[PDB]
């Protein structure tokens, strides 16, 4: 975020003077650039380093009863309790 | 659960070497019991530009130790140690403490009878190393001598020793001289007794599906019955539930299995609707089936990756009409989606269909008719006339099974 | 719908392995299977596997296993499973009547939704020609009728006895019977098999290369079987196509497509029951097209009772075929058949007044007995298909006097 911030800032206050002293082509340009750049990174965390993809899998797996056998052996195991 | 595997007579052993290594082939687990890396599985995508970790079930059958080093469930029981010599050279991986080494049934029997403590002995080491035991796995023959006798007062021993608390198996494989119709019988009479489940496998058909070795065939059939308990999935998992889905009353335990031959060559089935429906034909079932047979359950396994759900429901709705179903019993049809092992190379799909038919009266009405041909201290006389009344008590149940 | 091909005999194998060439190198499948780089369907006529295999649906029948051998050896992607190894014949066909049977339902139980079964034989063939009779009884049987059979039967250049009786069974079981002669066929060249597997081909062009018509082998055929007792067609070809000098238009392809030379079958003055012509080009002209059927329609002589239409269909070329010129074929319903059948019953007669081979088939009381009524059926149908044809000429054919 902090990198983010920097680059970002180096463009606003340094290459123009401001959103203000901007044509609508440009900020519009801007702006776009900074939406790929920002969703490019958060699929990189959520679905990189989160493996959102692999923990909707264990869900399906633990939830929907896919992994049948280690409900037998809970169930067997907890007969009494 | 954990299953024990016991191997008896010449040609258990020769089945089970071959099962065991197919075994070992799926999980990947070397000959020496070196476990290799599990790869990455194909179903988990990630993202991309543009070690002890597993998803199986392999320790249900092998022991691991505390080295990393798997080895089989498995006891050798037979006299003659030139076939166990050979097991144990293929698969080193075989504890050799497992290892027990010694034509008339009644010498054998008696035998078994003399020795039942030693034996008794090794079957309680094995159970000591499962906690919570589920069943056990026996490969014999009932006809061929050794494996007649031994496997015989080892299935008495199993079964009164436990107090019958565990179900118990069997992949008896049927005879294809003046001794094997007696050997016969008197086995069928116990295989009644005690068996919980009986896997019935008829030589003469094993030839005839091969020739379009035999044990390969009896191998393949019975490492992949336990393909959900090795790879867990929805439904079944458990050896207890399998069986309990085919044997709708304690005599009619008898099942057979269909094979589908063609995993291999390059004209193999297009898909998995084809082989539902080549799966009921009567020329790959591994017992001789007439056309007046009716199917008192069904269950077909399919073994592949990312099965067609559209393929396979239709197969099912269109086998369910071709199929004769007893009377009684509701018309259904269930299919095991098992899951290929990631270690094979192999991408074709396998198939396995074990059912619960009639056809079961005219092969023990051969083995009754020979049985009687033949017979034309007294104690063994009267258990040959218990055995004879103990078959046609399941010749006659089997054939009121038609009627309402 | 897809359809199933069946291959019986030396003549037939041969003729199947010049026709499933031809087909394959018309979808681009290669000998192995294997696809080359979709708009036409060849999903009607081979099998389409899940590691993109193209296999043939055709089943391979022959007393003999050199002429197999050498089909598939020339072709590797057929299916070995599919193979399988003139009283004499058809009393063997009666012992493997099971496994046929069986060997049937497997591509019946293959295909998603069958449409007709094609036969490829040949009536000469003697112990094939046996096999092969017992193949239209028993697919009949089993079947029933809901699924009718085309069988491109190969007509002859003790012969005459095979001829009836294979011509028996022709007649009560086909849907729809080509008739080819060898006569014909050789005269037009001036090997063989390679005009009857392209006639054979192009039959279907309009099923595998979907146009706006015609999508259907019922549509094809229903508009040259007015009735059942009148099943046989002659097949007429033009020769002259992918030298220089061509046809200039379609047009005159239509023109000199009823050429009685260029029929594939012996012929004098004949009437036609009904007409459809093939045209397969990558471009036609409909007003050429229109001119050309007003002209055969002014033409050609029909028979009385017949709406006297001629249909044109507008096949499409295939796309593995580089941009060769057009090329046409006319399938038409002729009275001409009372000649070869008239033929084949003087030559029969001849050969049974003498005795000459009987003793071959005439076992004992009860065999001699047996195949003098098989015979005298057979004669009497022959008989009754002539007088049908010959009945369809005179103009009081729906008059009740």
């Amino acid at each position: 975020v902090n990198q983010y911030n920097v680059k970002y800032s180096a463009i606003l206050f340094n290459n123009h003077q401001g959103l203000a002293s901007m044509t609508t082509n440009e900020m519009i340009k801007l702006i776009d650039s900074q939406y790929n750049e920002i969703l490019t990174f958060l699929t990189q965390i959520i679905q990189g380093n989160n493996k959102l993809f692999t923990h909707v899998y264990n869900f399906k797996r633990f939830y929907f009863m896919e992994t049948n056998d280690f409900i037998d052996a809970i169930m067997v195991k907890g007969k009494d309790v | 659960g954990e299953t024990i595997t016991l191997q008896v007579g010449q040609c258990g052993n020769q089945v089970g070497l071959q099962y065991w290594q197919q075994l070992a082939t799926e999980h990947g687990i070397q000959s020496d019991g070196s476990s290799t890396p599990y790869p990455k599985d194909i179903n988990d995508l990630q993202l991309q530009e543009l070690g002890k970790y597993r998803n199986d079930h392999p320790e249900l059958f092998f022991t691991l130790s505390d080295s990393n080093t798997y080895t089989p469930r498995s006891i050798l029981i037979d006299m003659e140690p030139s076939v166990i010599a050979k097991s144990t050279s293929a698969l080193p991986m075989f504890n050799p403490r497992n290892v027990h080494l010694s034509n008339n049934w009644i010498n054998g029997y008696k035998y078994g009878t003399e020795e039942e403590e030693t034996l008794l002995n090794l079957i309680d080491r094995e159970v000591d190393k499962c906690d919570n035991l589920s069943n056990f796995q026996l490969f014999h023959s009932v006809a061929g001598g050794t494996g007649s006798g031994v496997g015989s007062k080892m299935l008495e021993v199993i079964s009164d020793r436990y107090g019958h608390k565990k179900l118990l198996n069997t992949f008896s494989i049927f005879p294809s001289v003046v001794v094997q119709p007696y050997n016969t019988i008197l086995t069928l009479k116990r295989l009644i007794d005690y068996s919980d489940a009986t896997f019935v496998f008829h030589n003469d058909s094993l030839n005839r599906i091969e020739n379009i070795g035999a044990n390969k065939l009896i191998a393949l059939v019975s490492a992949s019955v336990s393909n959900p308990l090795r790879f867990p999935g929805y439904m079944y998992s458990s050896m207890e539930s399998i069986v309990s889905n085919l044997i709708p009353t304690p005599d009619l335990k008898f099942l057979t299995s269909s094979i589908a031959p063609f995993s291999t060559q390059k004209h193999n089935y297009l898909n998995e609707y084809d082989m539902l429906l080549e799966l009921s034909n009567d020329r790959y079932k591994t017992n001789r089936v007439s056309g007046d047979t009716s199917y008192i359950s069904m269950l077909n396994y399919l073994i592949g990756d990312n099965l067609d759900q559209r393929e396979i429901r239709k197969g099912i709705l269109k086998s369910q009409q071709r199929i004769s179903f007893v009377p009684w019993v509701a018309r259904s049809v269930l299919v095991v989606h098992g899951k290929k092992s990631p270690y094979l190379k192999n991408t074709n799909l396998e198939g396995i269909q074990v059912t619960n038919n009639t056809s079961m009266i005219d092969v023990f009405t051969k083995i009754l008719k020979q049985f009687d041909l033949l017979i034309k201290e007294n104690e063994v006389m009267e258990m040959f006339n218990e055995s004879r009344e103990s078959v046609k008590s399941i010749i006659d149940e089997y054939k009121a099974c038609k009627e309402i």
